[PDB]
């Protein structure tokens, strides 16, 4: 009566059929055995990164034991799950964790060698202590109780490589995660029980989907069960949405919604609605964007690529750096852009490479080694991307930051690859790239294609995409953006109730002051603030302005009037 | 040290007897412990006499181990040779760069002595995974085959193929099986029959029978020897090739022996 | 049924109904009965602030439960509370033990009920639950969640989250508008709507401490109890709360009112009341404010980024200092940065911080990290002339969008600041050369983007009297302890004026002057005798200096 | 570096991999040599190696292969050959 309030019996509970089917990893079920069948030290831990399956040896092994196929001095062993969190849980004296664990001991070495123990996460077998966890250490050394394990990476290497004489009682089994095709097997072999659970059914396309999509998308946790937790989840909507509302198996596209329900990244097999905004993308973007007929098209067909199909599965969407004349519309093309397939313009991240014409300051969008001030914050621009792994990353004027941060692109490209201070890896696959510049400054597309050349390498202009050239403003469609700014306005004109009756002389003067052919369009927002902002807000809070008339404005012989 | 605590009242009222050798107290700890608990009470670990031990070279570990070579031979109903051994006492040291010299030499002796007396049991590696894979295919093959779906029909097709080219393989080690094992009915049969012509010399001998005597010295006998002899082999005693396919199956650093099955691939690298 | 004593039940007291209705908040029942409904990772988590309706929610799917309408799986299972402030050193896991194996051996599927669970986590529940025949339903805060789930659990492999942020104004009243019949019978007064939104709003707005479901309900139940105990107005009212938020804050019902007409018209000498002449000024900043929240300006950029110069002395500071003061409530707000270690070429990453990992990393920068907290100061700039042109680089980013990076790689944001950017310059100058300096030395584009670039008038002969005399209604102030009155007299107040101006730091020595002199010479009188607290104490101007 | 006689296998390579990819959706294509040898005629300029050939396949490929796809017309299963022209190629 020793060992039966601490712990169960693993081998009657496989024999009342409750345990789940194991599928396959006959190796280490094998290593396992041919290890606790030995003669001193005979003590399997089962090692390997969390989520891989580690105890399911051990009901594999269990089950092997109940169903009899097992080697000669291996059957009737009757594996025990032993456990220590209510042994040394109520105990408030001195020596009274000593008399439980010495019964349990005792217990165990009066019977034959046919007790096999199973501890779980035996990294909680180092304290106790208040001379714990290390009586136990004798028996161990002489093939008494066998005390099959399992802990993780991390846990093992900081619990117990720190007690190295007790580690070598102990052998090691790497039990590694399976791959995509092992994974479709265990998925397959385990789908009768959720069926069976959920009153639906589940499709064989409909796994072999979730065990491509989740090793594509969640690159975070690990195979084989962060598949069937997909599944398992579909499988839940799916009986919501039959019940309580007055076709019922789940889809391989069920999958694909789950795994963009969370995560963020749009991975479909593009449903409707989708392919029709697809199609309508390069005159839906050109409502924002007015020119530029050539770059528009090279990123809607990068978008359309991308989702359609046909796409590099590593490399990042698109890694587009266009350059030309001032004020001519690139960052606001991008901020249009990301607007386009978000609709939150503050919802991508841009770092204004301007402020880096300093050596050092690179280390903000990496981190700090091991051992130095900021280590354990990380750095700005992988923290920003291990979280939203869909945004539109941007790069402000690439041309001040003195030719050092040059490399670190040069790998961040081509691979969507970056290594932040704590060692970890971040994925930019899916993610575009976009880098503005000034290079060229008036010069011919021969002049500016210099300049490229002679600034960057051949290592780095091979990396990026198209290197697409801006056109100039054409002095006629101006007329257009003043429309686009007198729109916006009329946007920030709605919590009262005001229009304009914009007059087009006046716009026509508006788009010819303040373009000069050096600057762009850039002085038109500040222009169109002083001439009608300021000129309004002295005409309302001073009466003879009021929400509801409809403000017309004039073209007096002076500057733009009401 | 801490006996019974509550402050130190405990673990320290031998420490008058220790002095006047009232007790002997031989004891063994380890070496990264002695200066981290008792070495902080150096009151008491001056009644301490240290006997420092070092780790063994292979020259020795070799000696241990042909000296213990029989009591796993014993609990396992198998033999070992003394080739095992040297290996062994080998590898240990040259490649599992993590314990010390006297015990991971014996854990591969004697991990290798467990599977080998594993594999008397009724089936021999590389064909129960083979047979196990095989009753793994066909059950999935089987249950995939009731699909009223489209998406499974080139997703089954390639099923029935690896089911059939992984069961001519299983076939091809079943018949390769037999045939070793019932080889070893002649060779030693001959003896079964070389034993009666080592009696047929002996009555030769008995009946004076000289003409006989040489016959079977230099004739029958040898013969039916050589005839075993034959041709030289390219599995009841452990070899010093099991010893690596120990250490690579565990610190997966392969150190075999290129075991005919990938010479062809390491021959073809470059293409 | 062995140990119920330390845990109460949910469905059976809803077999009474002595709960409360949750209308509302419908989605997070759904979304738990399904998490509830699955085979690996159920037994959800609620994840929110405090009093944000954690409990609610649970007790509306409990009675939801007692109705019947979810999936026949998890229907005809009841629910069990815990109080852990009851179990606690040791015997708290053999406690524990105990309640768990009453679960254990109750053999079914009896939900269960942990709140604020962070305290219980330990490796005592995991092999219980790795089994599948309890069903435990906690709650706890984020950032505690994130403590003690996350760094010594391993656990929350098998723990799913759940989120309630926070209801929004027009919720918590629909919210209040449903739980009101019951007070009308507690106490029963009357109710009405008005009474209800100005709680919500002003809950809201002004108790920034406490969240709105029940911070609502508090001041509405503290203003009907209090106005049940008046009766020692048979209604509540916009005014009836009012004067609870007022008697709770410190500030009055007045200002508790329209904060746009009412307060842009007390622009006027209520600033004068603290700053002295310079009404020009006052006027011109007036203005400014005013146009400035109008509503018709871009979303992006600062508040105000005026700027002021000229003599030192007139009150430049004290200007900022009474504007915090009634903007934000507050004028330990400005903070001023002396733009006199900024004159070599690398100090301007001072102000900032640039990399992680070198010497200034941790401190931050002086204007950032002053600014990311507290986003309502009125930063001040010393002797911006003496600035390397280099830092305006900084300010023209500012003044050109209202955000800036730090090092630490947070994003600050000056959309509801106040710029000012005092200096010395024009020394010589009435109006004529002292902008063409102020063109010429800066660059003449960046003032472009500043407002009204105002200079401080000097002040009149006659007009010390006025901040003298502020002066001196304060300091009366000082021995209130012994009620010593003091005098006046125009021959010994203007005599503070021409002794105590020296124009080149104006009236800054004008408090310490007048106090030393005042306070430590008649100091001794106030231990030796002479005077008792009805006293005008008589100060004349003797032939040389100010004796008594 | 490269000889035009050795792009010749590396495009065959990236249409191998563009065809083992595309078998998601259980497509392939069937190329003509006029196409599968004007391809390495466009791997030009011998300074950056072999990438300009990987942006040339998707510019001339995919981008036309998507617009068909998403378009309708281009249903799964069947393969779609392609087919040069004098300047681009067609499908
Ligand atoms: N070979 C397999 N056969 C059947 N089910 C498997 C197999 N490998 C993994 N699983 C399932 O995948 C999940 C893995 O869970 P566990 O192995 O119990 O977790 P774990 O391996 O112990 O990892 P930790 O350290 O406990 S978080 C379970 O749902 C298993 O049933
Ligand atoms: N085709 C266009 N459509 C819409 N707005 C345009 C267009 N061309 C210019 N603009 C406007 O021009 C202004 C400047 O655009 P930006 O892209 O922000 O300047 P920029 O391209 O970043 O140039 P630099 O080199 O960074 S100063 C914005 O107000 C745009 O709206
Ligand atoms: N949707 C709702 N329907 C009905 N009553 C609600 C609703 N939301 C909030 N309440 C009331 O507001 C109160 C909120 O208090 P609690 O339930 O304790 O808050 P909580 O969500 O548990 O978080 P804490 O612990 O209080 S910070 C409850 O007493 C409810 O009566
Ligand atoms: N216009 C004014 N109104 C009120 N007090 C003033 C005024 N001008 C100067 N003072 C007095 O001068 C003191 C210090 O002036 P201050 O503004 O701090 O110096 P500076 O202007 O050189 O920065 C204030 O605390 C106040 O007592």
């Amino acid at each position: 009566q020793a060992l039966q309030k601490y712990s169960t019996d693993l081998t009657a509970r496989a024999r009342e059929g409750k345990l789940d089917p194991v599928i396959g990893r006959d190796n280490e079920i094998r290593r396992v055995v041919q290890v606790l069948s030995r003669r001193t030290k005979n003590n399997p831990v089962l090692i390997g990164e969390p989520g891989v399956g580690k105890t399911a040896i051990v009901e594999g092994l269990a089950q092997r034991i109940v169903a009899g196929d097992v080697p000669e001095s291996l059957r009737d062993k009757t594996i025990v799950a032993l456990d220590l969190g209510s042994m040394v849980a109520g105990s408030k004296y001195r020596g009274e964790f000593e008399e439980r664990l010495k019964a349990v001991l005792d217990d165990i070495k009066n019977s034959a060698g046919q007790i096999i123990t199973f501890i779980d996460e035996l990294h909680t077998i180092v304290g106790a202590g208040a001379d714990a966890g290390n009586m136990i250490k004798p028996m161990l050394a002489r093939g008494e109780l066998r005390l099959v394990g399992a802990t993780t990476l991390d846990e093992y290497r900081k619990h117990i490589e720190k007690d190295a004489a007790l580690e070598r009682r102990f052998q090691q089994v790497y039990v590694g995660e399976p791959s995509v095709e092992d994974t479709i097997g265990i998925l397959r072999g385990l789908k009768d029980r959720y069926e069976v659970h959920h009153g639906v059914r589940i499709t064989d396309s409909a796994l072999v989907a979730a065990a491509t999509l989740s090793d594509r998308y969640i690159t975070a946790r690990f195979l084989p069960d962060k598949a069937i937790d997909l599944v398992d989840e579909a499988a839940s909507r799916l009986r919501m949405e039959i019940d309580s509302r007055p076709k019922e198996e789940v889809g391989p596209d069920d999958i694909a919604d789950v795994v963009s329900a969370w995560t963020g990244i749009p991975a479909g097999r593009l449903l409707e609605g989708e392919t029709a905004k697809l199609l309508r993308m390069e005159d839906e973007l050109g409502k924002r964007v007015i020119g530029q007929k050539a770059a528009v098209t090279a990123v809607s067909d990068a978008v359309r690529r991308s989702r359609a199909g046909v796409s590099d599965p590593n490399r990042p969407t698109g890694a587009f750096m266009f350059l030309g004349p001032t004020g001519v519309g690139k960052t606001e093309l991008a901020k249009a852009l990301a607007d386009f397939l978000f609709d939150d313009e503050r919802a991508m991240v841009r770092i204004d490479m301007s402020e880096y014409g300093e050596k050092h300051t690179v280390a903000r969008l990496i981190g700090a080694p091991p051992g130095y001030v900021g280590y354990e914050a990380g750095g700005q621009l992988t923290e920003a991307v291990r979280r939203r792994p869909y945004t539109v990353v941007l790069f402000d004027e690439i041309e001040k930051a003195h030719p050092d941060v040059f490399d670190v692109l040069l790998q961040v490209l081509d691979e969507g690859r970056l290594t932040d201070g704590h060692g970890r890896t971040v994925d930019f696959r899916n993610t575009i790239l976009i880098l503005t510049s000034n290079l060229g400054s008036g010069g011919s597309a021969e002049q500016v294609l210099a300049a490229v050349r002679a600034t960057f390498k051949p290592e780095f202009i091979n990396r990026l995409d198209d290197v697409l050239i801006f056109e100039g403003l054409n002095p006629e469609e101006l007329v257009r953006i003043v429309d686009i700014q007198l729109a916006q306005l009329g946007k920030r004109l709605a919590q009262r109730r005001l229009q304009l009756q914009v007059s087009l002389p006046a716009k026509r003067w508006l788009a010819q002051r303040g373009f000069d052919p050096v600057y762009g369009a850039r002085p038109l927002r500040r222009l169109v603030q002083q001439a009608i902002g300021d000129q309004l807000a002295k005409m309302l809070l001073a009466g003879q302005v009021h929400d509801g008339d409809t403000v017309p404005v004039n073209v007096s012989p002076d500057a733009d009037s009401l | 040290v801490g006996a019974g605590a509550t402050a130190m009242d405990a673990g320290n009222m031998i420490k008058p007897m220790l002095a006047r050798g009232e007790l002997r107290l031989v004891g063994a700890t380890t070496l990264d412990e002695y200066r981290k608990h008792i070495e902080k009470d150096a009151a008491l670990e001056r009644r301490f006499q240290q006997v420092y031990v070092g780790e063994p070279s292979v020259e020795d570990t070799i000696g241990i181990l042909r000296g213990l070579k029989d009591r796993y031979e014993v609990h396992h109903g198998v033999r070992i040779t003394d080739s095992a051994l040297v290996a062994a006492a080998t590898l240990s040291d040259r490649y599992i760069t993590a314990r010390f010299l006297p015990d991971k030499a014996i854990d591969l002796v004697d991990e290798a002595a467990s599977r080998l007396r594993m594999e008397i049991d009724s089936r021999p590696v590389e064909i129960d995974e083979v047979e196990r894979l095989v009753r793994r295919l066909e059950i999935e093959e089987m249950a995939l085959s009731k699909e009223e779906d489209e998406a499974s029909a080139e997703r089954l097709a390639k099923l029935r193929s690896e089911l059939a080219d992984q069961k001519e393989k299983l076939a091809e080690l079943t018949t390769r099986w037999q045939n070793e094992k019932n080889a070893i009915e002649i060779v030693r049969d001959l003896k079964e029959q070389l034993e009666a012509l080592r009696g047929e010399s002996e009555r030769a001998e008995r009946d004076g029978d000289l003409a006989k005597a040489a016959e079977l010295r230099y004739g029958r006998i040898p013969e039916v020897e050589k005839k075993l002899d034959a041709a030289l082999p390219q599995k009841e005693e452990v070899g010093p090739d099991d010893i690596a396919d120990v250490v690579s199956a565990w610190t997966g650093i392969p150190a075999g022996r290129l075991l005919e099955g990938e010479t062809a691939k390491l021959l073809r690298m470059e293409d």
